[PDB]
Parts: structure tokens; C-alpha cells; sequence
């Protein structure tokens, strides 16, 4: 697979200290797909919430996740292993959910649920705002993006990205910490 | 050297859509497909022991629970003898009673019922839709949202929606944490804006039933179901889970929908093979069987999945169809954005509004479509004079009518004033005066002044965690000046005591009066019979704004 | 009951008390200021929801009036668990066990004999379809 | 203080359009008015005394030609005793054999038919429709014009639109003088986008005669009829003026219909307190009557008309109704425009469009609508993909087809090169070069070098003044390089004498088939019969421009 | 002749004449170019228009047979002279001399019996309807 | 109150243009159907006829609100066989003598477009015509929102100006205030 940046190191654990928010990406990130649903760069994504997250002094802690291609259950399965308990998902079509252990698996903090819309400047506000709520702090959620036509032009090609993503799907098999080249 | 023509052809907006070739293999093809099962039924012992093709074996939860639950076994032998062709006729024959058709249309397969409307052309299946639409009367619902969740905007432009003529409103959360400031927001500007108006507020399952029985809504709509089984998990429930669900809303008197709509398991990610149509049968029949009283389809929020692709408006306007065709009340999308072009998505509203259906729009933006938090509607707050208008060209009753700015204003107004009552009387972060004037005269959010959203998501969530209940809004509004208001929310309370409105197609109109399927009965025979625009109501439709004296 | 009872509020007010014994008329602003009456008071009872599914079965709906059935019998059950009981259904969340132990729960505390059916049966066809705990 | 959602709302389309309340004493209302009369008829010694209402003794020359030419007496009063709803009925009703009722509906007075369709609102008209409709196959008509009467300009976008699938095309005139030019150019244009094609130029009636004897046109349509007398006698003829002519075209073996369409009475002045239907049946019925075998009506250029009042764009899909339901060929309009409104213009096109009519349109502009020289149409060139995509969308055959922009290129390339061979040989004023390369590339006139227009109406009126006829063009094209074009051109002329596309409805289809309600008869009855879109010709509509492959 | 004897053009083509007794065959570019054809010879005849009435009777269109056979009996008046009728129909054109005269020319030259008593019928009606010359 | 009749118009010599109005001209309605007055129109037409050294002579017609057959009732008065028709909401033609009644030589079927600009280069072109001159046409003017904007208050006031027909009466020169 060409651009390659992730590599598995083994059964991601489950963290023990609140310093730490977990990056939960889908089966296909970085793999099949190496740019979002408009062509942002999985690197730069990934880069851009790492900073966010560590410029609030805070750890990222990047895992992929196996057992479904759903954002949600995605952001679930790192949740429940990050030690604070917050944990951002990410499909490979740019998908972004943050997400808190306790919480109903399709509920969460924030959600953006526009993947055109998303620019590296909300990535970046994205993974702050997720180490914000590891400290506890309430946070000004990330504006709203919403564009009327986002569907009529992405819907039809975010169907058929997923469609992709899902073949990437490992019934059982749990998450892998990803050492990341950045 | 290019054509001029066509380099004007390429700027249309409609050629900003999204189009595919259809894709077989991933069920990306709106009906007829030539992997849809077949239609069969083996019953033994009573019970079903093949159903489409599939033997019992190999039924997924789906299956198992349409062949337990969602077939009428009493008549299945006579229905599934009969010709497609002629069953498809009969659908749409003004002069074989709706009263006929319904003991057979709902002991069919699910195979069987997409058989029977593939046979049919959009003008066929219209003819049949206004015959088949549980209640008489044809309603609509809007949506009421903004991107800020905003709250003092929510109660104006609900009130305003409600005085244009909607039934039913909904609204939904840009941040989770919001729901109860939207939801209270929603029902006191609903019922300041004309008294019966029902309102949802859609989010994830166990938070909106929650919400509901801490009494902020009056019902749900978006309990969701699915038409393949690794979709229905990832959706996060089967369909008994779903099942318990609208069992536990009518425990608590609250009425409910559920949702599907066709092109959500492609959205998904596992058509298994099967067009969109067949698979949102699959859905009908899960909600027949569950036992539930409506469903909102029409593809809804997957629409730019059949849209493009060949007949994917018309197997939108087939899947309303099975719908009705199954006696369910039917809230028939036209909700949600699918193209840039105007044209285009107008054909697509004139399918469910020119038959009507028991509501037209299940979701007709009370707002700008940039305001819109279901990503954007067919119809937005901008096309309110156009629909108008078309309601007159036509002699087509669209459940709105024109209104008076004074009007409006005034209503927007005395909801943004009620709200401020609540939230002074709850002790909630302050509505200010200057929030009551820019809600009032508010076109969308742009024009509202920011609030302190930190705040009031921490207020909100109080509501949740010291379970507020909807009596403390009763009381606000009482102790503030607004006892008529009061009134109005107690009264809409009381409807969950009954169970009256917990019945097909169930709306409250005119002075606390149910109307639904069962008693306003649609009884189409045909023309100058049935439900026909007349009257005062006619009058209402005809006094569009711009129409002058000739002489 | 049947359709020509129907609506209840219209054709039979005194058909309808609430979980409490109160009746539509002790619901008014006054008795709600002065906490006369609360909305523990306002809860529909499952001898509503029973004549409303014979009113259902009466218009030719079975199906709805099986729901109705199964809503009677959850209005004895409190909120909380009653979203205990919705979320345990839902995917990968129970043992087999805790969803029969859920049925039979429902049937001591409530005597919820369909719903615990309902339960049971989910139970048996979670096994085959691999919706269970650990089965993700 | 203005509500920002009204200052929204001013700013729409829809609010230019020209809305006026209903004003009975000018017949300024639609349909279904008070001084309608009522339906009767009287007969003694085989001769009408009596016609809804009004005694032979005050009949005007309409009511004497309808009386004695266009209605079948022998079985008037038996259908007069019949019940209108139930009529109504049996019009809609898929089971009831087009065969079953023609013989009703032509023993019908005006009245009586207006009073039968006024029971039916648009699904029920539609349904109809689709069944009364004599071609069983739809078809399409374009104007083919430009505010230059440019005719290298003309022969290229009727090439265009004769690619695009239209079966019939049509130009007129800015200056009256150019109208042989512009009919040669339209005819020649046609032959060369696809042999076949039907062309007309629309000329005052003795001037666009003259036209077609010389043999520059292939049938007549504008030929105007109006349903008062005062009315009639400003348009310059009367019922007898009106039936000579037809039969003076027949005579000639030249296709012909007439036109009519609901308010042209009130826009000329005298509707003589009648509704626009009422007076648009006695339109329908004098085309009846003079044998005429098809009528172009739905309002058609006075459609500002029918549509500032309630129920008139209903109004125009009942007229149609009429005139298909009595054995008519229908050219249904949709080829005017009345708004600023794309959601309005779409709602209106549908009517026709859903079930489908002889012609959907009898004049889609062809060309953008500045150079509409009918003043603008209901739908111009920008809306091709648009069309293109609701046919797909909707699995209905509207007559158009998705084209490539390299065939366009070469196919207007080679009909302005022919013209140009034309004008050589014939002597006429010169098309260079420079005109051929810009006519092939435009979009409209402003894309076109200028003519000299004086010289350019000299030469024209010489073809008129000298009797130069149609096989000097044949002779032109096989001399200059293009015998293809001239044998088509030969085969146009020639089917001028068999009488073929005389009968109802007929076209040209193919390898020189003629297609008509005679040899493609109507025989709908129900889902799954009747007319189809299938095959290669669904094929076609699925293959619209963007749709990507997703595998 | 019946709906299945039709179109003439692809069922019976030998069945066409025109008023030169020249059939469809004889047509082609090179009788044109030697103009061994003429526009003279492009002429429908009364015969093909009787023949398209009957096949409009069986399709049960009585009144467009009407219609064509009309247009047979005016196969015979010349081009200038059917222009001029027209026109003499057209109100406040004629006397009712002017259209007596008219009818009896088309009888008694052309034999157009029909298209005469339609002219007659006319003159009596503009008498009647004010439209004759004069009465504007 | 600019327009006065001198008596019954009659046959016209040669270098002469006929300006017939229509029955409500200057009358019942004195602007046309965007409001530019009657006196204006008038004054442009004449201006435009004068300038190119033919007299302009200015009649009513009432036999018929039709703008063809008052210009047809026109040009059988005119000396030059040419005429111009003006309706009271503006719709204009000219005029040929031996024309068909529906038939022009030039028209103006979209009253909303025309200036005063339009109106002046009518007479001019009408006044090229009687001197057996071939003016360029005037250009071509089309609005495709023309009749969505304009057909109902078209059709009002044609209504409007029918009710000053009569039958049988011939049409009246016109004295034209300075
Ligand atoms: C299409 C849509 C759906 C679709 C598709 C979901 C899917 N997984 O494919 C359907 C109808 C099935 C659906 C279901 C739900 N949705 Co939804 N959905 C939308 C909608 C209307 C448009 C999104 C869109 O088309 N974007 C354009 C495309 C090109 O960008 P995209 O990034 O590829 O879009 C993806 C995400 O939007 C994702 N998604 C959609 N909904 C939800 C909900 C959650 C919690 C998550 C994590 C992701 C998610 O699905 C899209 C396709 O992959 C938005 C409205 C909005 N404001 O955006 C709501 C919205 C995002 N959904 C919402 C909700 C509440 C839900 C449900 C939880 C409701 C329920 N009854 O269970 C479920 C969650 C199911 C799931 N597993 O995701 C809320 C979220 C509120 C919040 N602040 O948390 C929104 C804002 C509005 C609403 N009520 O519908 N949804
Ligand atoms: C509406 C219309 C009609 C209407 C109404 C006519 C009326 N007298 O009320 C109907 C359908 C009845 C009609 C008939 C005819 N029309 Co016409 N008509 C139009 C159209 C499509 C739009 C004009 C419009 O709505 N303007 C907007 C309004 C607000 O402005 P207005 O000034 O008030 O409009 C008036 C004039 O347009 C006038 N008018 C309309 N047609 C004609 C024709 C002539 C010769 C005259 C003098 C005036 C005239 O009627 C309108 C309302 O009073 C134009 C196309 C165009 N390019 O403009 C053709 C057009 C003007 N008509 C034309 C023709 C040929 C005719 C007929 C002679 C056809 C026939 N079969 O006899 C008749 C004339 C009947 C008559 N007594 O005027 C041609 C003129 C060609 C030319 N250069 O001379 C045009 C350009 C195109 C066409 N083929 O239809 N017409
Ligand atoms: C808008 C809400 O309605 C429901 N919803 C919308 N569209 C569909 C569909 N095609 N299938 C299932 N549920 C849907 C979801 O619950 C969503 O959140
Ligand atoms: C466009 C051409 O079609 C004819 N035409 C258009 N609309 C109508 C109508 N409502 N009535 C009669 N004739 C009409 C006229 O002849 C016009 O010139
Ligand atoms: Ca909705
Ligand atoms: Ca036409
Ligand atoms: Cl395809
Ligand atoms: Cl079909
Ligand atoms: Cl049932
Ligand atoms: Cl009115
Ligand atoms: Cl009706
Ligand atoms: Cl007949
Ligand atoms: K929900
Ligand atoms: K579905
Ligand atoms: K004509
Ligand atoms: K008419």
C-alpha cells in the first residue's frame, strides 16, 4: 500500500492515567485510502490532531480499530481503553467523532458529521478540545460546519468510500497500537 | 474549441449532483434488480417456514422477525396467488376500496409488495397513494433548527411554523449536550404558535426516550430500522430492541414513528447484493411487525443515494407507497437536500404532494437551509411562497398557508417572550431583551446575538441529571405571565394520558381534538369523493400575497 | 372497546385514570401550581393502553394492538430500568444469562409475561446470529 | 421593523410573477364559474334548438359550428343524462377502455365535458391522461428561433434539436419579411439533425399558407381558433374561414392542427363573463367539429393568464384532458413562459410530462430564451441536462436524450455548411465561412456575426414574389456537395403525397416510418401496459452526462 | 382501406399517384435534377385523400374523413384561387353575392359540392352574425 | 386632455405617414403599460416622421381595439400607404397598405420595452418606408419575463380600451397640442 505511516505494535492497552487522549482510526486509514472525502491527507489529519492534542499538554495515543467501520464504534473501542476516558475517532473518508467512556455508543461530545466541510485548522481545534475535556475543562465546542449541499455532492461518493472501508472489517479482533511516522 | 452551449450546460447547478452508473455487486440500484429474491411463502404448523426464497434456516434477525411478526398469515395463500399485474391495478383503480385492499397488501412478502408497485409508473402510483394515505386529511412537519442551537430562535421561528400550518415539528443538536434547551424551545413556541402542535427532538435512542419521559417532547419519530443485519448492528440495535423501544414510548402515552428509507444499508456499507427498494421493504415490514403505527420513508437522509442512480425518485415514491399500501401512517420525507437544482427537486416533492400523503414533507425546513441541522431539506423557509403558490395553481391542499408579517411577529414574539418567561422562572441562563427583538424579526441564526453556549449546555445537562420535568415549564410559564401558554403545554400533556393519539396517523388539531386514521378514515372512491381542497380551507389557499384587484 | 368509542377523551373520559387513580379532570393549572398533582401522577395506565389495542384490533390492526399489549405491561416498570432493559437488547451488550434473568425479572417484579417472552425470544435468536457479548 | 424572513421572502422569483383575484364579470377566473352555463342540449328533426342553456335563435357562429358539426347527435341526450362524476370516473379509471369512451365524450357539449373533468383534481387528470392520449408513444416539439432571424444560426440549433430527439420544430420571425428564410433554414437544419423531423413556420394565416404551397414548410400549427365570437373576429377569421383553411392544407397534403388555450379571450378583450374553460372547449369543439386532427392548447401563449388566478394551472392540464379525451392529438403547450420561478415552471410542466401527451412540449425552446422569439418558453436549452436528468430520475419517457458534445459540434457544423450550399446555389446572399465556424460553436445569436439584414429580407421576399419553391433547395444541396441531404430533403417533400402524417398525431420516425395514433394506437389499461420506458430507449435516458462508475 | 393498410408510404406505396399520374418511384434526385419531375407533378390527388378517409372511418374519426374529403374536392381549385376563397371567408371581406358566387363557381367549375354548401352556409350565417362587408 | 378631434379623416399627398391610435389613446388611459405619458409617445413618433421631411398626420380609430386593424384602417388613409399603430398600453406596428391585416412591415410586440428612444426610431423607420426607402428594421426586442411580468396587466387594460369600440364609426383626425 502506497504512503504508507502506521504500524501495528501489538494489542493496544488500556491506559491508566488521565494525561491522555486516544486518536481511534478506522480499518482502512492510511491504507486503502490515504486522503479524506475532498483530498486532505490522512498524514496531515492525523499530524494536526496530534498537535491539538499535545499543544493542551496532553499525550496522543493513536490506535486502529478493527471490529466495525462505524466512526462511532470506532471512537467507542478507543474510549473505553484511553485514560481519561476521551477518545476521537476517525474514519478514513475524514469522519470525526470525540467521544467519552459512559456515554451511549452513537451519542458524544462533539460530533462532525460534514467530512467536506473539515479543514487541517479544525483538526487541529478537534484534538484541543479533546484534551480540554481530559482536564475536565468545558470547552467552546468547535463552531458548527453545515453545508445544505454537502449530500447532494458527497453523499453518493461518501457511500462508496465506505462501502470500501468496510472490507477492512476483522470480526474479534481488537485494537492495534500504531507506532506513527510523523 | 468548445461549444458555447455546452460550456453553459456544464454551469448548470444540477450538474453539480452526484451521479453513479448502477453497481450491482453493492446493491447501488434503486429497485428491480436483478438480485432480488423471488416471492414465496412455505407455512407449516402455522408458522413460516420459507419466506422470498430463504428457508427459515437462513433467516437473519430481520427475516425472523418479519415472518413471526409482520405478515398477515390469514390471508397470504389468496395474495400470493393472485397476479402481480392485477394487484398493481387494483392499487391504483379508484373503484376497489382501500377497505379491500388492506387484508391482502398486508399478508404479502416483502418480495411480493415491491413486485406488485415495480409494475407501476409514478402517475400510477400517485393515483394509488391518494387512495391509500391512512388519514383523510393530508398534514406536513417541519423542522426547526439552527446551527448555534440557539434557543430563543428555535421558540420564534416553531412558533412561526406552527401559525404557517405544520402539525408536527422537529428539531435536533448541533452539540448533544443542547437537546433540552432545544426541545423545551420547540415545545413552547410550537404551542404559542397554534396549541396541538406535536414535537420531537431527534437524537440517539436511549438520550431521546430519556428526554421524552422527562415530558420535553410529545414524540419521536427518528427510531430508526434497517435492511440488512450487519447495517441494523451498526445502527446499534436489532429489531427487537427496536421492538421494546416503541413499546416503551407508548407505556408512557408518547406517540411514535419509526424511520428507514431507502439507500441507508448502501450508506452503510453492506447492501448484501439487494436493491434499495427491496431492502426498504424489508424495513416496512420491521415496522409492521414491531407493531408500530407509522414510519417516516422516502429514502429521507440517504436521498442522495437513490437519487443517483436510474428510478431512484420513483422507487422513493414506490417506497411511500408500499407504506400506506401496509396501513401505516406515512411521513413522506421531501425533507432532505438532494440537488443544486431547483427543477429537480421540485419533481421529486410533486410525487407525495400532488396525492398527498399523511404528511407530505416529514420535514420541510422551518428554517433557511443553512440553518438547517439535518444537513439542508428539500424545501427550506425560502420556498414558502412558492409552495404557496403551487398550492394554488394546483388546487392541491400542502397542509400551509399564506400568513401575515404582522402575524408572524407578533407570534415570534410571544414565544421568544414566553421562552424568557421559562427560562427566568427555571432559574436557566438569562433569554435578554435583545435576544426577544432579533428572534422576533430573525430571517436565521445570523441574526441572532451569541450566547454563552458553555453555559447553557451545562444548564441543559442539569435538566437530564436532576430530572426537570416538563410540569416545572408548565409552572414557569404560569408564574411569568403566560397562563394561556401554561395552559397549552398541560393540555398537550394531558394527550399522553388517553392513548388517543397513539393511533395510525394521529395528529391534534382545531381545541385539543385527535385526528387520525381511525376516525377520519380515508374513504378515496374516485373523483368529486374522498378528501378535496374546498371551502374556507380553499379560501385560505387562494389569498396568496401579491394578488391584486384586477379592476 | 371499538372504533366507535374511539377517541377515548371524546367518547369515554372516565375510561382513562392515570398510575395514581387520578382522572383528566384533576390535571387542571391550579392543582399543577399548587403540586395537587405531579407527574408521577401523569402516567397512562395499561387499562388505557389495553382498551386502546382493542380499539386497535377493532380497526384491523393486530400488530399495533400487540405493542399496546406489551406497553401495558412496561408502565409498570420504572424509567430507569426500563432504559436498563432497551439498552441491554441492543447489540453485543448482554450475556445470554442477563437477558434471561431480565425475562424473568420482568415476570416477578411485573408479571410482564409478554414482554418477558419478547426478551427470551430475542435471547434464543442473539445466540444464533451472534449478537451477544463478545461476539464482535 | 421588518421580519428578515419576509425581506427574504420579497426577494424570491416567484414574487415578480403577475397574481390577480378573481374577477368573474372579464372571465378573469379559471374554471368553474357562476355564469358558466349549465349543460344541455335539445334536438328536433335531427337539428340542435338548444346548446347549454342557450336557444338556436342566439346562437353566434360558434355555437352553429359545434352545433351542426361537432357533436354527435345520436347519442347527445342519452350522454347528457349520464352522471358527470361517474363520467369523471371512467375517465380515470385504468379498466375503462380509451374505445369505451371517445364515444361518449364526442356526443358531450362544451358544457357538459368541462362539468365532467372540473370533478377531478391533477392525479385523476393525469391518470387519465395517460389513457386518453391517442399516440401511444409521447413526443416532443421545439422552437427553433433567434432575435436576428439569423438563418445559418437557425439551421444549426434546429440540427441541435433534432439530435436531442425533438420530432417536430418550429420558428417564426422577429421582421415578416425574413419568414422564407427562416423556414428553409429550420427545414434544412431539421433534415440534417434527423431525417424526418416535421418544421413549421408560424406566420399570420394566409402568408404562412402561401409558405407551406411553396414548399418550405412540413405542416401548420399556429392555426388559431377562440372560443368567443368577438374574439375570433379580431383574430381575423371566423369558424368557416377556419375549416376552409384546414381542409385547404389537407388539400395541399400537408399536416395541420389547429391552436387554442384558456384566457386568450380575456387577453383579447371579450370572454363574455365565461371562464377560460368553458370558452376553451368551445375552442376544443370547433377543432372537433372542422375534422382538424390535432390541437396545440394548455393556455399556450396567454398563459400569464390561466395562471395569475386559483385552480388555472389545473385549468390547463383539464383543457388538455378535454382535447385528448375527444379523440384529439394533444400538442400540450409547456412552451410559454409565465414566471420567474424554476419550482413554479417545473410544478406546471409536470402536468403534461408525468403521463405523458402527444407532445409534452409543442415548443421547448430550443435555443437559450433571449433569442425566444415567442417571447420565452417554459423550458429553453440551459434546462437540457435538467430535463435530461428528471426523465432518469423518474423512469419517464419525455422525449429528449442526453447527446455528446462532439456529435452536436458536427452535426450543426455540417447543417450550417448545407445551408451555406443552399444560399450558393440559389443565389442568395452570401454565409461565409466565419458564419459556419460561429454558428457551429454558439450558444445563441450573440455568438453570431451580423447580417445584413436588409439585403438578407430583399432576397427572401423574391422567394415568395418569384414562387421559388422547395425542390430548388433539393436541387441546391445535390449540386453543392450534400446529395444526402438533398435525397432527405426529396423524402420531406414526398411524403406530402400519400396523406400519412395527415392522421392524428402522426410523426416521422426512423427510417422514414411514419408513426401515428393510426398504426401506434393507445391501449392502456393498467400497470404493466400501454406505453413502457424500457429497452434501448431506457438506456439512452439512463446514460445522462456525470454519471461516474463506481467501481 | 383498414388501420392495417396503413401508412400507405411503408404498407402500399404503388397505391400513390400524383395528379400527373407520376408515382413514388419516380421521385429521385435525378428525375428532379433533369426535371423530368416538377413541382407540378408533387401533388396529392383525391384519390389518396379518399383512401386516407376511409382508413380514418375505421379508426373511427368521422369527422377528419370530413375533413379530407373536403380537401379531395379541393385538390382541384389552383393555388392562387384557394387563397382567395380563404380570404373571402375572413370577416367584413365579402358581400353575400360575393360568397354565393364562390359557392357556385366550386360547384359548377370544380364539382366541389361539399366545400360549396359549406360557403352557402356560411354567406347565410355572416347575414345573420353581421359578417359581411360593411357590417364592421 | 392634448388630443382633440378636426373631423372625419380622410383619403390622403404621398409624402405623408398616418399615426392611428387606438379608441383610449390620450383618453381613458394616458400612459402606455409602463407608465410613459401618451403625449411623450406622440411627440417622439411625429418627431421622427418630421425629421425625415414627411408629414405626420394623426388619427383615431373605433371600429376595433385590434392594433392591426386600427394601423390597417390607417393605411388605406395614408397617401403613402404606410402607417403606424399605437394602442393606449403601447404595443406598436407599421403598417403597409395591401398587407394581410395580421401581417406588417415591422412590430413591436412587447409594449414593456419600448423608450421614447424606440418610439421616435419607429416614425423615422415608418417615414423611410413611405419615401420607398429600406430602413434598417428597428432592433429586435424580447424579454423572455415580458409576459410573466406584464400579460395580466396587458390583458387588464385591453380590456379596458375595448370599451371605447364602436361599431361602424370611421376613424377622426386628431389635432396634436403643440
Ligand atoms: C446522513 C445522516 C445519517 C444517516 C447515515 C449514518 C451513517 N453512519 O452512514 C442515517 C440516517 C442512517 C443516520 C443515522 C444516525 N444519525 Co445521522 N445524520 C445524517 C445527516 C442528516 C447528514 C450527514 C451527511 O450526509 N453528511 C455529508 C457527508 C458527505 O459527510 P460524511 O462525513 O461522510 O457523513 C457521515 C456522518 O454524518 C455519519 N453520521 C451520520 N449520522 C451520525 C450520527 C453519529 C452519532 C455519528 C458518529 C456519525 C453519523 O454518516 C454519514 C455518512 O457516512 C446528519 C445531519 C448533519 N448536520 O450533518 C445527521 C446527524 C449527524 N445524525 C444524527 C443522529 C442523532 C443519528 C443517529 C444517532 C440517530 C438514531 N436514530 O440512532 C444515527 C446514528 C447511526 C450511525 N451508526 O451513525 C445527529 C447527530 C446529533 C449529534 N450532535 O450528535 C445529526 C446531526 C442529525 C440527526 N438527528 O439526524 N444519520
Ligand atoms: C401573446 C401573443 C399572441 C396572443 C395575443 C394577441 C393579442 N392580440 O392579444 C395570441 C396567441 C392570441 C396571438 C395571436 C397572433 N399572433 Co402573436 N404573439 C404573442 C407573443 C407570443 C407574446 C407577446 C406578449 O405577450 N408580449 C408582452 C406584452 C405585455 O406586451 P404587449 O405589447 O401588451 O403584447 C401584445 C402584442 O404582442 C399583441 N400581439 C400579439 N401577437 C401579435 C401579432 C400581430 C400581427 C400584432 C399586430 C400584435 C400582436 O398582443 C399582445 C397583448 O395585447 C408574441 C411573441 C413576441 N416575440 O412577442 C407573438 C407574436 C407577436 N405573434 C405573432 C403572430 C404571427 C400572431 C398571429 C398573426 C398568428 C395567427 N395565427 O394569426 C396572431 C394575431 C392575432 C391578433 N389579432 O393580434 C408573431 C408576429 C410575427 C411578426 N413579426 O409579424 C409573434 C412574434 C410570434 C408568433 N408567431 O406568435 N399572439
Ligand atoms: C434524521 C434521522 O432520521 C433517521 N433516518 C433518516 N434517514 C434514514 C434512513 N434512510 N434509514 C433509517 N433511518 C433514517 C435517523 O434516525 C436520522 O438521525
Ligand atoms: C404562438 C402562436 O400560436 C397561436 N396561439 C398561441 N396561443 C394561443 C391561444 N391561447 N389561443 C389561440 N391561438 C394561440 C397563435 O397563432 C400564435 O401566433
Ligand atoms: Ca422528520
Ligand atoms: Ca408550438
Ligand atoms: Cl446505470
Ligand atoms: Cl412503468
Ligand atoms: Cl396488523
Ligand atoms: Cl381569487
Ligand atoms: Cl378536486
Ligand atoms: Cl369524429
Ligand atoms: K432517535
Ligand atoms: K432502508
Ligand atoms: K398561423
Ligand atoms: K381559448
Amino acid at each position: 500500500g502506497p504512503g504508507g505511516f502506521l504500524t501495528e505494535v501489538g494489542e493496544a492497552r488500556q491506559g491508566t492515567q488521565q494525561d491522555e487522549v486516544i486518536i481511534a482510526v478506522g480499518p482502512a486509514f492510511g491504507l486503502a485510502q490515504t486522503v479524506n472525502i475532498v483530498g486532505i491527507p490522512h498524514k496531515s489529519i492525523l499530524r494536526e490532531v496530534i498537535a491539538g492534542i499535545e499543544e493542551e499538554g496532553i499525550k496522543a495515543r493513536v490506535i486502529r480499530c478493527f471490529k466495525s467501520s462505524d466512526v462511532a464504534f470506532v471512537a467507542v473501542e478507543g474510549n473505553r481503553l484511553s485514560g481519561s476516558g476521551i477518545s476521537i475517532g476517525i474514519q478514513s473518508k475524514g469522519t470525526t467523532v470525540i467521544h467519552q467512556q459512559g456515554l451511549p455508543p452513537l451519542s458524544n461530545l462533539e460530533l462532525f458529521p460534514q467530512a467536506p466541510l473539515l479543514t487541517l485548522e479544525t483538526y487541529r481545534q478537534i484534538g484541543k478540545n479533546a484534551a480540554r475535556y481530559a482536564k475536565r475543562e468545558s470547552p467552546q465546542p468547535v463552531p458548527t460546519l453545515n453545508d445544505q449541499m454537502a449530500r447532494p455532492k458527497y453523499q453518493a461518493k461518501s457511500a462508496i468510500l465506505h462501502i470500501k472501508e468496510t472490507k477492512y472489517v476483522v470480526t474479534g479482533k481488537n485494537p492495534q497500537e500504531l507506532r506513527v511516522a510523523l | 474549441m468548445r461549444s458555447k452551449r455546452f460550456e453553459a450546460l456544464a454551469k448548470r447547478p444540477v450538474n453539480q449532483d452526484g451521479f453513479v452508473k448502477e453497481w450491482i455487486e453493492e446493491g447501488f440500484i434503486a429497485m428491480e434488480s436483478p438480485n432480488d429474491p423471488k416471492p414465496s411463502i412455505k407455512i407449516v404448523n402455522g408458522a413460516v417456514t420459507e419466506l422470498d426464497g430463504k428457508p427459515v434456516s437462513d433467516f437473519d434477525l430481520i427475516d425472523h422477525f418479519i415472518a413471526r411478526y409482520g405478515i398477515n398469515l390469514n390471508r397470504a395463500e389468496e395474495v400470493m396467488a393472485m397476479d402481480s399485474v392485477k394487484l398493481a391495478n387494483m392499487l391504483c383503480d379508484p373503484n376497489v376500496k382501500r377497505s379491500e385492499i388492506v387484508p391482502l397488501t398486508t399478508a404479502m412478502t416483502p418480495a411480493k409488495i415491491v413486485e406488485v408497485v415495480s409494475h407501476m409508473n409514478v402517475v400510477e402510483m400517485m393515483m394509488a397513494m391518494q387512495k391509500m394515505r391512512a388519514r383523510r386529511t393530508p398534514s406536513q412537519q417541519a423542522h426547526v433548527t439552527n446551527v448555534k442551537d440557539n434557543p430563543v430562535q428555535i421558540a420564534a421561528d416553531a412558533a412561526e411554523g406552527a401559525w404557517r400550518g405544520f402539525d408536527e415539528q422537529e428539531t435536533t443538536v448541533a452539540v448533544a449536550r443542547y437537546a433540552p434547551f432545544n426541545a423545551i424551545a420547540l415545545l413552547v413556541g410550537s404551542q404559542v404558535g397554534r396549541p396541538g402542535v406535536l414535537t420531537q427532538c431527534s437524537l440517539e435512542e436511549a438520550t431521546e426516550l430519556k428526554l421524552g419521559m422527562l415530558g420535553h417532547t410529545c414524540y419521536a419519530e427518528t427510531i430508526s430500522v434497517y435492511g440488512t443485519e450487519p447495517v441494523f448492528t451498526d445502527g446499534d440495535d436489532t429489531p427487537w430492541s427496536k421492538g421494546f423501544l416503541a413499546s416503551s414510548y407508548a407505556s408512557r402515552g408518547l406517540k411514535m414513528r419509526f424511520t428507514s428509507g431507502s439507500g441507508s444499508e448502501v450508506q452503510m456499507g453492506y447492501a448484501e447484493g439487494k436493491s434499495m427498494l427491496y431492502l426498504e421493504a424489508r424495513c416496512i415490514y420491521i415496522t409492521k411487525a414491531a407493531g408500530v403505527q407509522g414510519l417516516q420513508n422516502g429514502s429521507v437522509s440517504c436521498i442522495g443515494v437513490p437519487s443517483a442512480v436510474p428510478s431512484g425518485i420513483r422507487a422513493v415514491l414506490a417506497e411511500n407507497l408500499i407504506c400506506s399500501s401496509l396501513d401505516l401512517e406515512c411521513a413522506s420525507s421531501n425533507d432532505q437536500t438532494f440537488t443544486h437544482s431547483d427543477m429537480r427537486r421540485t419533481a421529486r416533492l410533486l410525487m407525495q404532494f400532488l396525492p398527498g400523503t399523511d404528511f407530505i414533507s416529514s420535514g420541510y425546513s422551518a428554517v433557511p437551509n443553512y440553518d438547517n441541522m439535518f444537513a439542508g431539506s428539500n424545501e427550506d423557509a425560502e420556498d414558502f411562497d412558492d409552495y404557496n403558490v403551487i398550492q394554488r395553481d394546483l388546487k392541491v391542499d400542502g397542509g400551509l398557508r399564506p400568513v401575515r408579517e404582522e402575524d408572524v411577529i407578533a407570534i415570534r414574539n410571544k414565544a421568544a417572550r414566553a421562552l424568557q418567561a421559562v427560562f427566568a422562572g427555571m432559574g436557566l441562563p438569562p433569554i435578554t431583551d435583545e435576544e426577544v427583538e432579533a428572534a422576533t424579526y430573525a430571517h436565521g441564526s445570523k441574526d441572532m446575538p451569541e450566547r454563552n453556549i458553555v453555559e447553557d449546555i451545562k444548564f441543559a445537562q442539569e435538566i437530564i441529571n436532576k430530572n426537570r420535568n416538563g410540569l416545572e415549564v408548565v409552572k414557569a410559564l404560569a408564574q411569568g405571565g403566560f397562563t394561556d401558554v401554561a395552559q397549552d403545554m398541560l393540555n398537550i400533556q394531558k394527550a399522553k394520558l388517553t392513548g388517543d393519539y397513539l393511533h395510525t396517523s394521529a395528529i391534534i388539531v382545531g381545541d385539543g381534538q385527535v385526528l387520525s386514521a381511525v376516525n377520519d378514515v380515508n374513504d378515496y372512491a374516485g373523483p368529486a369523493t374522498g378528501y378535496r381542497l374546498q371551502g374556507e380551507r380553499w379560501e385560505e389557499i387562494k389569498n396568496i400575497p401579491g394578488a391584486l384587484d384586477p379592476n | 372497546a371499538r372504533v366507535s368509542d374511539y377517541p377515548l377523551a371524546n367518547k369515554h373520559p372516565e375510561w382513562v385514570k392515570t398510575a395514581t387513580n387520578k382522572t383528566l379532570d384533576d390535571f387542571t393549572l391550579e392543582n399543577v401550581l399548587s403540586n395537587k398533582v405531579t407527574a408521577q401522577d401523569m402516567r397512562i395506565t395499561p387499562e388505557t393502553l389495553r382498551l386502546q389495542a382493542s380499539i386497535a384490533k377493532d380497526a384491523g390492526r393486530d400488530r399495533l394492538a400487540m405493542n399496546f399489549e406489551r406497553a401495558a405491561e412496561l408502565t409498570a416498570v420504572p424509567d430507569d430500568r426500563i432504559l436498563e432493559i432497551y439498552n441491554a437488547l441492543r447489540p453485543y451488550r448482554s450475556t445470554k444469562e442477563e437477558l434471561l434473568a431480565i425475562a424473568d425479572d420482568l415476570e416477578s417484579r411485573y408479571q410482564a409475561k409478554i414482554c418477558a417472552a419478547f426478551v427470551r425470544e430475542a435471547a434464543t435468536l442473539y445466540v444464533e446470529r451472534k449478537k451477544l457479548k463478545g461476539d464482535d
